[PDB]
DNA sequence: CATGCACAGGATGTATATATCTGACACGTGCCTGGAGACTAGGGAGTAATCCCCTTGGCGGTTAAAACGCGGGGGACAGCGCGTACGTGCGTTTAAGCGGTGCTAGAGCTGTCTACGACCAATTGAGCGGCCTCGGCACCGGGATTCTCCAGAGGCCT
DNA sequence: AGGCCTCTGGAGAATCCCGGTGCCGAGGCCGCTCAATTGGTCGTAGACAGCTCTAGCACCGCTTAAACGCACGTACGCGCTGTCCCCCGCGTTTTAACCGCCAAGGGGATTACTCCCTAGTCTCCAGGCACGTGTCAGATATATACATCCTGTGCATG
């Protein structure tokens, strides 16, 4: 006579998966035991992150006139940004270009 | 009734008359009949005569008889590179009223060409279009593709016996009429191999390849009692379905019945044995020490002193196969790092270290005793170095074709070593690169360094010498390291030959090899098995030559084609 | 006729040659590169690859493997103090 | 024989990105540091707050220790926007 | 006479094109013979997927292109626009690598 | 009152007898070898605890304490330290 | 009926305690077993860096004809020493003070 | 209960000078001491922000000892000599 | 007789090889001490400070500015100069990877 | 006739050597808490046996980078001259530093009691292998627009 | 008679968009099953109240070393010129990667089966940790001998 099961994550509003991080994060020895709320908590902010990223992502990718985003366009997004790119200054990203500049010095005089 | 020759030759009138260069043989005018039935009836085929029947001249008569009607087309011709010059050589010869091009070169060269004789519209003067692989494959796309290729002609077809070969996806951007597909070998080592011919020339046929797989029974399930005569009965209907089912596409002839005027031939084996110096390293080899075989202080208090402790005031099995192979061969291949850029060691050192080696140039100082010329083959250039150093130190003529040579290199050797004034006597080749189409008349021996995995390969290399035009016996001999890992690779070999001789026909506790194998072969026996008087033709009338040397012996050992 | 000196091939850390340092180079906002430069760079390359190939073939000895796999690699970066991403 | 299966967070990744930009699409190497980047996170978070429960002698992990160990870990901004999303995501999940 | 360039104009028509492309620089089968060679002196007879060669390879190009950026800057300080030894070793004397 | 802490005070002084007889050492020099043995005991710990990890294992055995020495003592220390563990382990079983 | 205890410690030959090591390792979490062998391999070694740091100090502090030990003895022996500095590339040791050095372009003019 | 302002002058020019010796500087300019005291003070605030957000998780109104030599580490710079 | 006085940069060798031999603490200790205090005072309002920390962090703060000067000053010596200047310290910061 | 070297003394700033006298550092006890013998279940981990994948060695050909060589402009170094902005000293001021007393406030222990979170069985369905099908991209080929680079005329002079 | 130049004024070379066919990697669809859910105990960390009692935060006074302003020289920083070698740009060829293609077989993953190390309880007892004393290194005071830095005649101009 049980009723209808519902999932964690559609009680919660999330998008990420409770179950899984908890079952992670039990299994990986963290500590000696978990409480009931750390997972909800930390979902949240994974899915947080993860939508900032990809809006600025997607923003670059539109502006080149193009539908699918690439590498090059996370790395652009990411190191125009003063915070994210604060978050990664050691994370090396495959197949991504370098941010175009000159130094002035370089450039030839005006004639 | 007319002799033969006066009806072939009427025949020939009426059905090549463009064809002016020479006559063409009885079996040759059947095989032109024969692919003018075939595009009569709208039908591809095969065609399959053995190596040196003469296949080209049958395809340029049908060719010229295809447009000797008027019926003007788009002719295409794919071969290996080393024999584009025949193809063109032989056209110019036989039927002087018809142009051909090579079409090979540069880019800028092509474009050229292009533009120069192929106009856009077809015309009686349209020549015909020789190519080789590479060149057909990059240029499909965007050249060749807009043709109406009105027939095409591929040579040495066994090159397309995977199905995942990048040359057959491209080829489909064509559109061809009709396709012929010469070949030597047809039955390669395994029977799915074949499938892929059958299914280029015939794909509204040949579709299912699981249904090619099934169609033929080899579970070799235990003799019960429902079994004990399938063993014989399920492969003799095996064998009975396949030659009915192949019957209708396939042209085959043989030498054996066809040409009686040509001399026979005979392949021997002759072993050696390996030398100390060998042995030395197969011993270091095996241990893991070939590489040696080149080849705790105490501070005060008792406590052991560390490595470079400043003391001053402060105050202040994986390749083991390949590297046996290699031993086998020759010493010098390994130790390839000690001396760098260095010379060789001195020649006589050279044939000390190596067997094989050392057999060889007992083998070939005889020869030279009695006018012969002997082609070499090997199949790692590297050690055709060697011998090209060995020679040149003894003083001898040399001629060397290999993947490095140029075209027009080619071409020129093979003229020039053709000619009867010339006083060369040796001739190198590469087993993959000079192997196939060539034309080496001239000499009447052929000498094989090493075997290949493949014994279709061998087959093609030792035809180069006998052929449509020898007047000579031939002998071939194929050397081989007593009691080593070559026998193995060798004994290999052989096997997958029975699946050949099973499904095509010729028409349409030391063991006894332990007490001979290792027997080398003695100076008074070698100078006795040189003879050659056995295979010489009977004069008409006469009873048949005694057997010169009996089949096997001490060192040697003939070898009898399965039958 | 080949005369009597071996084939030579030149030495394994020259294939890296001069066009490959100019093209990197470039990307780093260089203008003017002097002489030297093409013999200090293969010796700081040398010097790095040795640092992470290391701890890549101790990773893979502990596994008993014979193979390196990525995985050591990714690894190996990792504990030195560089991540990468793209390959896990 | 497939048995050896995988697991990652392509799908819930995916799910996000129709949110933002409905008509856009995502090809394979996107996804795969997409997905590397999420596990680099994870693990920093969680690890800090591991060493954080040990050093009162606490036992158990609770949501202060995660709140602690974000507001520790990501700089500037990014920490109170996360801070509010997970408490909004608490307070309503207890309440049903 | 033949059109003919000053000096300095190509060299920042090529900087404005590597910039903005992503592929790799350095040829692939040079660098897996390196590769094979270092490793072997450690353990013999290693065997290598190509993922990892990739791996190393995409890694060490990134860090000489850094180095190369931060070299540049000490070259412009002492009032030059050329790059030389010294400034190579000042740089990594200053990031503490050696 | 008088809750007693843990420390490695007496076994550095028990070693440092050992090695010079007639030396001694003030406090502020005790403190600072206390801290650095701890550290040091934490960072083989905490390697050996994922290099464990990485291969599906569960237990933690001699083996991964030799392979995390390797990778953390810089070239010519590693060989001594190797050795002595394995002198130490090898006299103790047969004891 | 028992017989007299022997420590572990006693048994291996070490001086450092093997006991509260295996204890440390258990409450510290790191995995959920814990081997027979891993302490005595443990406390070997680090007697073994405690012994090679202890020797070098004691001879830098009979240099200035002191008799005990002092943090300045132990900076000495440490950053002059090779290998030791590198394993400590990112330690402050309390007023530990700096080694003598001057840039030679500083000195005075030979003449 | 009292305030506190403009303590940063304190830090004054002797002091600086006799760091600048320890270092191996032979001759000063005159603009430095500006931007010393402005990157010390960048220092200081990381290292205090990290020590009272660890004291305040534990409920305590005392900042100890350990809390800033936990702090420390955690930015890549260790220090021996107060605990563990 | 003219007072007897030493030529410019003689007495910076003497104070060079004296203050490296010592070890002991150069700032003073109660402006320190207030300095510290003022600055916690925005993220809480009434913190008590233990004894002990407030000689942490002197330590740390010396043993950084003590190393950020002697990288400056190998800096300088490369444009050919003597004196540092805010330039060197602005560019050793830019290399280092703070800025 | 205004230079470049050799010495003289002669004022200062270190390291000798001898004598006083603290207050840490070393050594003894007396307990306790935590380590050390026996005993008993369980299940990781070691060890055969076996597929099927994916790695390792070599030849053929092309064709787009790689190597050489030559001209010539400009950037890297020496030199010299000018003029500040620092570096030794000497008085005058100001704030550390030491040495004692009071208080509370807040950090540590001790004894309860209860809501929270491990474990087990029995359930489903949300999440993963396969497999097609089609559009976003990927060539091509051809006409624009930008951007350098050098020669001649005449401002305004000399 | 002769400059020094803008300002064209072209002339040549490099990206750049614009339209037209081909293609294979992404997006749904399907089938299957193993990992979250749902109820239920049971023992326990962890709140919570009530007490000690250590130290940090003030206050006062007093000596007295560091700060803090000057007023000189001087040696370094900065700019302006010349000279000369070296690096960049552009033409001819030669050399080796990229694929394409032949073979083979080592080592990576599974799946069963069995046993011998580790966990978790009990006793039992001795090794390490606060309190307690007692000398003697090392921090200061003083006399001074020695080493080091600086300027003023000396020589040689000739
Ligand atoms: N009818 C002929 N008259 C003269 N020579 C002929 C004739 N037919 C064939 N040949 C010879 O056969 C030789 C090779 O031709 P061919 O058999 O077709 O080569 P392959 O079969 O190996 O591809 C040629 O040298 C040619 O001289
Ligand atoms: F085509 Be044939 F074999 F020369």
């Amino acid at each position: 006579t049980r009723a209808k099961a519902k999932t964690r994550s559609s009680r919660a509003g999330l998008q990420f998966p409770v179950g899984r991080v908890h079952r992670l994060l039990r299994k990986g020895n963290y500590a000696e035991r978990v409480g009931a709320g750390a997972p909800v908590y930390l979902a949240a902010v994974l899915e947080y992150l993860t939508a900032e990223i990809l809006e600025l992502a997607g923003n670059a990718a539109r502006d080149n006139k193009k539908t699918r985003i690439i590498p090059r366009h996370l790395q652009l997004a990411v190191r125009n940004d003063e915070e994210l790119n604060k978050l990664l200054g050691r994370v090396t990203i495959a197949q991504g270009g370098v941010l175009p500049n000159i130094q002035s010095v370089l450039l030839p005089k005006k004639t | 009734d007319l002799t033969e020759e006066e009806t072939v030759i009427k025949l020939q009138n009426e059905l090549c008359p463009l064809l002016t260069g020479g006559q063409l043989k009885s079996y040759q005018l059947k095989g032109v009949k024969w692919l003018i039935s075939l595009w009569q009836n709208g039908l591809n085929g095969i065609l399959a005569d053995q190596m040196g029947l003469g296949k080209t001249i049958q395809t340029i008569g049908f060719l010229s008889h295809l447009k000797g009607n008027g019926l003007d087309g788009p002719y295409l011709v794919i071969a290996p590179l080393s024999t584009l010059s025949n193809w063109f050589n032989e056209i110019a010869r036989f039927t002087p009223s018809i142009n051909a091009i090579i079409y090979h070169g540069d880019k800028n060269q092509r474009d050229e060409l292009r533009r120069k004789h192929m106009p856009k519209t077809v015309g009686p003067k349209f020549p015909i279009v020789i190519t080789s692989y590479e060149v057909a494959m990059n240029d499909a796309k965007r050249i060749l593709r807009h043709y109406p290729w009105k027939y095409v002609v591929i040579d040495e077809g066994h090159r397309l016996k995977n199905h995942k070969c990048k040359l057959l996806r491209e080829l489909k951007h064509l559109k061809m009429d009709n396709k012929l597909l010469l070949t030597g070998t047809p039955l390669q080592n395994n029977l799915s191999e074949l499938w892929s011919l059958l299914n280029f020339i015939l794909p509204d046929i040949f579709t299912s390849h699981d249904e090619f797989e099934s169609w033929f029974d080899f579970s070799e399930k235990n003799k019960n009692e429902a079994t004990k005569e399938e063993e014989e009965k399920r492969r003799a209907q095996v064998v009975s379905k396949l030659h009915g089912i192949l019957r209708p596409f396939i042209l085959r002839r043989m030498k054996c019945d066809v040409e009686l005027s040509l001399p026979r031939k005979k392949e021997i084996i002759m072993y050696a044995t390996m030398t100390d110096h060998q042995k030395k390293f197969q011993e270091h080899l095996v241990n893991n020490t070939l590489e040696a075989h080149l080849g705790i202080e105490l501070s005060p208090t008792g406590r052991p002193k560390r490595r470079t402790r400043k003391s001053i005031n402060y105050s202040k099995l994986n390749n083991l196969v390949i590297q046996l192979r290699k031993n086998c061969n020759h010493p010098d291949l390994l130790q390839g790092q000690i001396d760098g850029s260095y010379l060789y060691p001195p020649v006589e050192e050279i044939v000390g270290q190596c067997g094989k080696f050392r057999l060889l140039e007992r083998l070939l100082v005889r020869l030279f005793a009695n006018n012969h010329k002997v082609l070499i083959f090997s199949q790692w250039t590297k050690l055709l170095d060697i011998m090209d150093y060995y020679f040149s130190e003894k003083g001898f003529e040399v001629c060397r074709i290999d993947g490095s040579v140029k075209l027009d290199e080619r071409r020129r050797q093979i003229k020039d070593f053709s000619d009867e004034k010339s006083s060369c006597s040796i001739f190198l080749l590469s087993t993959r690169a000079g192997g196939l189409g060539i034309n080496l008349t001239a000499a009447d021996t052929c000498i094989l360094y090493d075997s290949d995995w493949n014994p279709q390969m061998d087959l093609q290399a030792m035809d180069r010498c006998h052929r449509i035009g020898q007047t000579k016996p031939v002998h071939v001999y194929r050397l081989s390291t007593a009691q080593s890992i070559e026998t193995r690779v060798l004994k290999r070999a052989y096997s997958k030959l029975k699946l050949e001789h099973v499904v095509i026909g010729q028409g349409q506790d030391e063991t006894a090899e332990d007490k001979l194998i290792q027997t080398d072969i003695s100076d008074a026996d070698l100078d006795r098995l040189l003879d050659r008087s056995d295979l010489t033709i009977t004069a008409p009338g006469e009873t048949q030559a005694a057997e010169a040397f009996p089949v096997k012996g001490p060192g040697w050992e003939v070898v009898l084609p399965s039958s | 006729g080949a005369k009597r000196h071996r084939k030579v091939l030149r030495d394994n850390i020259q294939g890296i040659t001069k066009p490959a340092i100019r093209r990197l180079a470039r990307r780093g906002g260089v203008k003017r590169i002097s002489g030297l430069i093409y013999e200090e760079t293969r010796g700081v390359l040398k010097v790095f690859l040795e640092n992470v190939i290391r701890d890549a073939v101790t990773y893979t000895e502990h596994a008993k493997r014979k193979t390196v796999t990525a995985m050591d690699v990714v690894y190996a970066l990792k504990r030195q103090g560089r991540t990468l991403y793209g390959f896990g | 024989r497939r048995k050896t299966r995988k697991e990652s967070y392509a799908i819930y990744v995916y799910k996000v990105l129709k949110q933002v930009h409905p008509d856009t699409g995502i090809s394979s190497k996107a996804m795969s540091i997409m997905n590397s980047f999420v596990n680099d996170v994870f693990e920093r978070i969680a690890g800090e707050a591991s060493r954080l429960a040990h050093y009162n002698k606490r036992s158990t992990i609770t949501s202060r220790e995660i709140q602690t160990a974000v507001r520790l870990l990501l700089p500037g901004e990014l920490a109170k926007h996360a801070v509010s999303e997970g408490t909004k995501a608490v307070t309503k999940y207890t309440s049903a | 006479k033949p059109h003919r360039y000053r000096p300095g104009t190509v060299a920042l028509r090529e900087i404005r094109r590597y910039q903005k492309s992503t592929e790799l620089l350095i040829r692939k089968l040079p660098f897996q013979r390196l590769v094979r060679e270092i490793a072997q002196d450690f353990k013999t007879d290693l065997r290598f997927q190509s993922s990892a060669v990739m791996a190393l390879q995409e890694a060490s190009e990134a860090y000489l292109v850094a180095l190369f950026e931060d070299t540049n800057l000490c070259a412009i300080h002492a009032k030059r626009v050329t790059i030389m030894p010294k400034d190579i070793q000042l740089a990594r004397r200053i990031r503490g690598e050696r």
